[PDB]
């Protein structure tokens, strides 16, 4: 099988910057059967460039493709916000058809502090003997961020589940959700519940708390 | 427009069988090559199977890992393509896209999720998350299996300021959350409701967010 390698897997770029993504084959691939797909999370991959250099319908003119034999590349002339996505190269010159690992393309923007919101357990979940405290850390940049939970001042790390969104296409920010799950008994045994976020935008953490009283 | 409706996904125990169907519309089905592609977090994008048009052999082609287990077929009279899968493995878990190719142009469906596991299907519990020019509300979708669930707000008309987070698996149960940010004059003045669909359990739950 022809194996395609897209290195690096992740790449950051400035607005207006000329970006280039590479795709390397282990053997020769006919240029007619080398294509590129774009994918944004929660949506299917879309044909972006076909036969090495031909833009699909809807793709803006700042995109281009190039290469031959064993080395191909996709190039964006002026990076824009809507261009932040995953890009896969694909070959069907020799079967089986194979994809590259893909390259995550992220755009840079002015640092932004997270909007933090904390939510106590709902009465419905309590009726079932569980208690989840939720913390949303929305619309921040860069993606590097830390969150920690405190129960009555004591740091907690068990029962914590985190989840991160990919870069937003309109404002280029990131978001995060943290859920601390306890038993109803454990939850009723304490008072202060705290979610604090450490981000590159402040020396002191952003703190959101609530008391069961 | 081109439309490819996939079905047949869901939960299956290891070693079992399942058939995926894809009903096509919006183009001359007999002219197009029909393919199945798979996507998973661990294995990435994988071409699974292909069947060409009658004009050039009607020849099927398969990926190495699925040879002898997967069977691809097409019914031009029904504009449908099918993928029969026998003796399924954990590695077969993923999102399966039906695609169609005419000339160099190709089209992908939204996909259907196939999960190979011995765990049991369980419906989600939907909990409201209620608490200054903006206010943030949310829904916690906990304890469901398998993937996926779909989340909208006010039946899709409230799309701005929404963050639906990827699911997290623990103890064979998935949990995700969704947040929405609205002007403070609009809530609780106007209603805010999250809609959670879990097709594997044939469940849909609407939760109106009301203050505490």
């Amino acid at each position: 099988q022809i194996v395609l390698t897209q290195s690096p897997a992740i790449m950051s770029a400035f607005p207006g910057e000329r970006v280039t993504l590479t795709c390397s084959a282990s053997s020769s691939v006919r240029s007619s059967y080398l294509c590129w797909y774009q994918q944004k999370p929660g949506s299917s991959p879309k044909l972006w460039i076909y036969s090495t250099s031909n833009l699909a319908s809807g793709v803006p003119a700042r995109f281009s493709g190039s290469g031959s034999g064993t080395s191909y590349s996709l190039t964006i002339s002026s990076m824009e916000a809507e261009d932040a996505a995953s890009y896969f190269c694909h070959q069907w010159s020799s079967y089986p058809r194979t994809f590259g690992g893909g390259t995550k393309l992220e755009i840079k923007r002015a640092d932004a502090a997270p909007t933090v919101s904390i939510f106590p357990p709902s009465s419905e979940q309590l009726t079932s003997g569980g208690a989840s405290v939720v913390c949303f850390l929305n619309n921040f940049y860069p993606k590097d961020i830390n969150v920690k939970w405190k129960i009555d001042g004591s740091e907690r790390q068990n029962g914590v589940l985190n989840s991160w969104t990919d870069q937003d296409s309109k404002d280029s920010t990131y978001s995060m959700s943290s859920t601390l799950t306890l038993t109803k008994d454990e939850y009723e045994r304490h008072n202060s519940y705290t979610c604090e976020a450490t981000h590159k935008t402040s020396t002191s953490p952003i703190v959101k708390s609530f008391n069961r009283n | 427009e081109v439309k490819l409706e996939e079905s047949g996904g869901g939960l299956v125990q290891p070693g079992g069988s399942m058939k995926l169907s894809c009903a096509a519309s919006g183009f001359i089905f007999s002219d197009a090559w029909m393919d199945w592609v798979r996507q998973s977090p661990e294995r990435g994008l994988e071409w699974v199977a292909e069947i060409r048009s009658k004009a050039n052999g009607l020849a099927p082609y398969y990926a190495e890992s699925v040879k002898g287990r997967f069977t691809i077929s097409r019914d031009d009279s029904k504009s449908s393509v099918y993928l029969q899968m026998n003796n399924l493995r954990s590695e077969d878990t993923g999102i399966y896209y039906c695609t169609s190719t005419l000339y160099y142009f190709d089209y992908w469906g939204q996909g259907t999720t196939l999960t190979v596991s011995s765990a049991k299907t369980t419906p989600p519990s939907v909990y409201p998350l209620a608490p200054n020019s903006m206010v943030t509300l949310g829904c916690l979708v906990k304890g469901y299996f398998p993937e996926p669930v779909t989340v909208t707000w006010n039946s899709g008309s409230l799309s701005s300021g929404v963050h639906t987070f990827p699911a997290v698996l623990q103890s064979d149960l998935y949990t995700l959350s969704s947040s929405v940010t609205v002007p403070s004059s609009t809530w609780p003045s106007e209603t805010v409701t999250c809609n959670v669909a879990h097709p594997a359990s044939s469940t849909k739950v609407d939760k109106k967010i009301v203050p505490r």
